[PDB]
């Protein structure tokens, strides 16, 4: 399945790609309401002191190993938290209905992991905080909605994943 | 004033979003647009403070410190009384016309609950400041009557769309135990003694995808499991099960009523963690925790708690009350019949239920040296109503699954009558 | 007149609506001049520092007793006034003329009301700052301006006025 | 060098926005927006303060603390030197050309005057940080030949929009008395004796809306009455005046004139708040203020200063050199006719003015027992030139309302000529 | 030449103009790139701390006999350099193809000359800090770029130059 | 790997704005920008810190503080780790898709280097942070197959448009004499002691616009030329040089080669200014600059170093190495031709280059009392194959003048063959 990797025996690590959203945080932020055609515009800050990296370290690739594996081949997101960077988003509210749209943070999802006779046998991961994603739904007090729109109930990534690796040495 | 399908515990609700007090007074301000003028309303954040609301119905123990780390546990939230998340509106008024545009602070709404045989007997709302709300519309005129007009009850609405999510979390009151490495095919669990003095969980992960049976060696207490949600595909080791310390658990299928004997089958994947709930056991003699990968159409009771049936040795009715599993999941029965075995010999028996309405299979459990086996005998597409009677071998034994199709009460009733 | 209310006896506290700009205060902020095209835009920030309530005491009903029972009913202004608010206004200046258009403090007028016999025998009122307002008007170093254009005399809505009471107790 | 129809005091006269000094010294800057493309200059008040301008005429009474203070008397300017009002221009160039947009700080400018007898006998000016403005025009040639021109002369331009508002205060130094309760239909104040030392206003409310009769009890001194600007419909107490401090003062009518024997007619409305100034009495006997409602079309007269003449018993010219009212204000004369009453006898006169035009109206004054009333004799449509005799009954009394149509002078001069 | 001013003999200050460029410093402050339609935006805070004056003194007219002199007929622009403004300029790339913009502060060319004759025998010079101009240019990996477009070798205006002055007593 | 033609020294290379690393190593972030909705990523500079990269092959010499020095003196770049420039992109996503937005800090890259006969001694490349790339594109699917990709090589690649602009500096190195007043039609300069110790330059201005011949009293050593970049039209003073502290130089034109006996002639204006570098004079007697204003024709040699033959008396082969002008530039060659002069005795030459191809002219040098003159001999369109022999007075000065065309080698052989 997931596990299956077609490399030699070894330790590696891997960019999966930016665009990861966590399981059940999606309404973490609030949401906005607006309507007959006004402009809505929701926006953020991932200040260090705010948005914060989600470590998943395994017996063999603890915190350490894995922030300094990530920051070696891919980017440093420890000197990067230090300068603030904006997003935002706007969507028009429809001719004369409402609409509703809410933030979550995007992130990166690193991974170290063991392979051995090309099957994963250990796999960290770590979910470096990015940038941000809307949703937005038209609506109306009598609507039912597919409660998927509002809940993720498994991590998963807004853009195609990817697979870019390093064999780590020493 | 709803049936609520799931097992005693803890639950957080998000409730939905738009919700703001009456008489304005989540009105920040209104904006006269004239024609071909823009309009816009900024909640720049230049100070990260909200300020959250919260009610409870028992200070003592859902304080809102409290209530904040269960809904921590249920959606991981960071942050409750900052935001850095910034909102505005921008609205430009035709040439025709002026506009008017009133914006104003909106809170998600979550409920936390502690539900216990069917009834809420604690209660908790918490507002979490949310992005706002903007109305515009034709700016009135100001020559328009003044009507005198009462102010509204103090209260709640809801402006946002329709929600309602259910999640539960671990009782941080019940400890956790955890089976370190992945369970083989057939494993066993020595329950700790400190099930003495209150329910557990048990946390692990199957080694291999498939169906398994759970239980306790006197099919008693009745278990309960979970999945950690969001334990998907996130840390691992294929010899050691990676803790998430997740506290969001999805209600898979059990019961709590203590004479219920049984046995649960249910289908388990490799790359998710669960929570099996154990009640305490009042005992002092050991008890144990059986899992058995099951191979065979067993799985066709996939999910569902298999309540062994007791006093079958009698005429007429035969009544099990339970708590109805919720539209669309099931309810298993196991009948061996009263009797002993020999092809010929027979009973009459008529399969009902009482409050909640479904859809049956009868099955004839069947023994193999490939497991058991299970051969559909019949099928029933009403239950509250069914009188069709069906004749068993005395000495065999029968599994009946329900599906609930209709949710009337807490409680279905089965009814396994004998004609004879 | 305007003393004549259909209650019964006693005292209540009235939200006279938001959209009050008060009176000569028109042009106390500035104004902005645009031609040809230009998009002008104004705006600000009510922060507590600076925009401040207006109150009107009688014998009866002292700024205390005007505060506590209108931000019991109605929008507690003084936890609101911690947090900073934004808004602006834009309007682009006509192909070939000068454009100006000036900014002023829009209020919320809340009222403290004695009733006796259907008619307001003593009248309490305050004004919550709330947003702002900007007129505009096309011009030429020619043109005569109405001089109601840039003053108000007496204190007015700019939306439809409001009554919504509660009759206080104790 | 325009005539000001006003009496002796403070104003402020807002001379519009717009005013910026010459050579650029208040430009912010130019940017150069070439095609495509979108330029735009922002004052984001990342700093809030602003640099007023200020001029005097008189540094040790008008200083620049003091124009504040009357200011704030007149419009309630809050800041002076800070604001967090931000201001911005964006302008998006064509494909075909490119734009230059140019930038300048501005000013509202301010005037403080004090005015005694027609003249300004002290004047300050203050600048007022504005909201800027903006130039757009088509990009110069970096080519265009440059020529030598010189400087400009140090000074203000007007760009904004033509204004000029006058905002009349109270004058600082000269105190106020207030009569507390709502004076019913016959009242009558006691000046109190700190008038010997110089002039005071007396804030006072009517009870009930319509026209009254205010004076002196020898119909002298004159008295000036003003409105409160803003002072309608905010506190109210119907057994009590609530003060608002309001200090910007409206002139409804009176005059300065030491002789001047006269009274005054206007209309009051009881949800607002007015201002009665008695000159400096120069006297050691206590005098007195004399209000009086008055039903009838003694209302022809509203809002006007009725003065008595004196010495009528000659034959030939009659002059009263008063300050006249302004376009579209009245001004009153009455007169009691020389000689003894007997319906027959009468005496021929000629009513005229000599500095400004106006439009005049002869009433008979007759005394009831419900109160004065008013008969029109006759009307002319030219006092300036106007000579039409018309005889009037001896030892009758008659008031001439002179409604002015041009204002050429400070002062108009009435003209009660007698032919016989 | 330039130095043929037709005067009275004497001292004189110049206002040559605001939107003045300086020599090679062109892309000090970094370039922007973008492309498909996306739209590209760029300004900046001529903040005191930062953007400073440049001073070109003579034997006749040192440092503070051209500032004490500018400031007094022009703009003051060491009062105006505590209040910060701000300007922005946006650009949008085309269909398919990318957009290079990059940014450079202008200035306001301000000269002391000496007259005697008819021309110009001393000329004293000063850079004050004004806004800013962005120059773009559409590309692809294979286009060669004139170099005029990257750099400019000597000091000129963007906008027409000037000459405004006024004799200098004392 | 390309010839620079240019003299021993310093130079600051601008390579081009939007360099970045691989890997995504400077990547900010992605947006899913979803139909009907814009997205925007800005760089608020809300902190003012920015973080260079620099790469150095003599971290002792060529540090990071040097290098910074160096671009300082290159384009006074002012601030190299802040900055309070804003950049923000903004992408409105049509109604049919969605829309990828990807946005990386850039950088721009300034490399320095110590240049010495035609090879580069030292090398550093500093890394200025830039206003970054923004790249949209259509949303890839979300189910789209995952391949895995090995990472790429670290490093750099260049995403702005291509450019490659050289400035030379002043080798700080070296002192800066000054010839403070501007020198007339003939001056001459006496070269310091100092310069036995090491090369210095000499800043120097000509009252008169109009062509030059510098030199040293033997035509030896060598000299070079450059002006100061940005110098012309600042401050300025009729008899006095006035400093701008101008380190940045554009060479004009000479050689560094030892043996090289020469003269410059160029053309000056006096609204500039001008660094002459004297290489290191390794004598103890004094040496001298001397310039000379020349009228006439000589002009046409305008911009080149003429190089004075040596040992012609013998035939066949005669080659003189140079270091070789730039395409499009001149380099001349003055030949006397040896024997006695009596118009009849002539001598045949054949002038020919190998290296570097080019377009030569040959004149005949005449004295006059206005100055020298040319006169046209021939024209060569090919000089790398010329075989066209001319017959030349003996006794008599000739100049060839060198246009190079083709810029194959670091040097350019000159060679003046004597058919007899
Ligand atoms: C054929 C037969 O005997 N069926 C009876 C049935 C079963 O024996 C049991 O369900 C075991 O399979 O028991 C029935 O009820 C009798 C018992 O009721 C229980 O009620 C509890 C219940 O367990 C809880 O879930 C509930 O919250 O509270 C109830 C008490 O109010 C008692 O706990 C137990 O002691 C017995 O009294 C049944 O309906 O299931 C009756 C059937 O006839
Ligand atoms: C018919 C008749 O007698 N009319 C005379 C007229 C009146 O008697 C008064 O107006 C009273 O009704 O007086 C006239 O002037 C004489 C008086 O002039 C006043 O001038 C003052 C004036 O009061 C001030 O307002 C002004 O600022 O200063 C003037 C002085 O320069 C004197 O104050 C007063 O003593 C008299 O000299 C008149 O024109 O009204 C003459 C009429 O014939
Ligand atoms: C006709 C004739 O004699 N021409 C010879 C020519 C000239 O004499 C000189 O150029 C003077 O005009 O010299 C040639 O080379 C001999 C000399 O070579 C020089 O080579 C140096 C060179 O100067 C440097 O620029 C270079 O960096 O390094 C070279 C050394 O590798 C020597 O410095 C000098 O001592 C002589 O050996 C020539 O090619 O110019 C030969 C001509 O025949």
């Amino acid at each position: 399945s997931i596990n299956n990797v077609n490399l030699a025996d070894g330790n590696y690590v891997v960019n999966r790609g930016d665009g990861w959203i966590l399981s059940r945080q999606n309404q973490n932020l609030g949401g906005n309401i607006s309507n007959n055609g006004c402009t809505a515009i929701v926006g953020d800050l991932r200040i260090r002191e705010t948005a914060t990296p989600y470590y998943y370290p395994t017996a063999s690739f603890n915190e350490e190993y894995i922030k300094n594996n990530v920051q070696n081949v891919f980017a440093n997101f420890t000197e990067a938290s230090e300068i603030p960077i904006g997003f935002e988003f706007s969507k028009t509210a429809p001719s004369n209905k409402s609409l509703y749209m809410y933030l979550q943070y995007t992130y990166i999802r690193y991974e170290i992991i063991k392979v051995l006779q090309n099957t994963v046998t250990e796999r960290a991961v770590l979910y470096v905080p990015s940038l941000g994603y809307v949703k937005s739904i038209e609506f109306n007090s009598e609507e039912q909605i597919d409660k998927n729109f509002y809940f993720t109930s498994q991590d998963k990534c807004i853009l195609n994943e990817k697979f870019i690796y390093k064999k780590i040495d020493d | 004033q709803t049936i609520l399908p799931y097992p005693n515990g803890l639950y957080v609700i998000n409730k939905g979003d738009g919700y703001m007090r009456t008489n304005d007074k989540d009105l920040i301000g209104t904006l006269l647009i004239e024609s071909s003028t823009s309009g816009s309303i900024i909640q720049p954040r230049l100070r990260n403070t909200t300020r959250p609301l919260f009610n409870t119905s028992n200070p003592t123990i859902f304080s809102q410190e409290y209530t904040e780390a269960r809904l921590n546990d249920a959606f991981n939230i960071q942050l409750f009384n900052t935001s850095t998340t910034l909102f505005k509106f921008v609205e430009e008024a035709p040439t025709n016309k002026n506009i008017s545009m009133k914006v104003y602070n909106t809170y998600e709404k979550y409920e936390l609950i502690n539900y216990q045989n069917g009834n809420i007997d604690d209660k908790a709302e918490y507002y979490l400041p949310s992005l706002g709300k903007c109305e515009v519309s034709d700016a009135p005129s100001p020559q328009a009557p003044v009507v005198e007009t009462p102010v509204d009850q103090d209260g709640f609405i809801q402006t946002g769309p329709n929600e309602n999510i259910i999640v539960g979390v671990i009782n941080p009151s019940e400890n956790i135990e955890e089976i370190s490495t992945p369970i083989p095919d057939d494993y066993t669990y020595n329950i700790p003694t400190s099930i003495q003095n209150n329910a557990c969980y048990v946390l692990f992960k199957v080694n291999t995808t498939g169906v398994y049976k759970i239980t306790t060696k006197n099919n008693l207490p009745p278990l309960i499991i979970y999945e950690a949600i969001g334990s998907s595909n996130r840390n691992m080791n294929s010899n050691n099960l990676s803790n998430d310390n997740i506290k969001a658990i999805k209600y898979i299928t059990g019961l709590n009523r203590s004479d219920a004997k049984s046995y649960l089958i249910v289908s388990l994947f490799k790359d998710k963690n669960y929570y099996i709930r154990i009640p305490q056991i009042s005992s002092s003699t050991t008890s144990q925790l059986i899992f058995k990968r099951e191979l065979g159409n067993i799985s066709d009771l996939a999910d569902s708690t298999v309540n062994i049936l007791d006093n079958l040795n009698t005429s007429g009715t035969h009544y099990y009350t339970r708590q109805s599993p919720d539209v669309g999941n099931y309810i298993s029965y196991q009948l061996t019949i009263p009797g002993d075995f020999n092809n010929i010999a027979s009973s009459i028996f008529s399969f009902r239920t009482r409050n909640n309405q479904g859809i049956g299979t009868l099955y004839r459990l069947t023994e193999s040296i490939n497991g058991y086996n299970l051969i559909t005998i019949n099928n029933y597409s009403d239950l509250l109503n069914n009188v069709e009677p069906i004749s068993l071998l005395n000495g065999a034994t029968y599994i009946f699954r329900v599906k609930v199709t209709e949710l009337n009460n807490y409680n279905i009733i089965f009814d396994a009558y004998r004609n004879s």
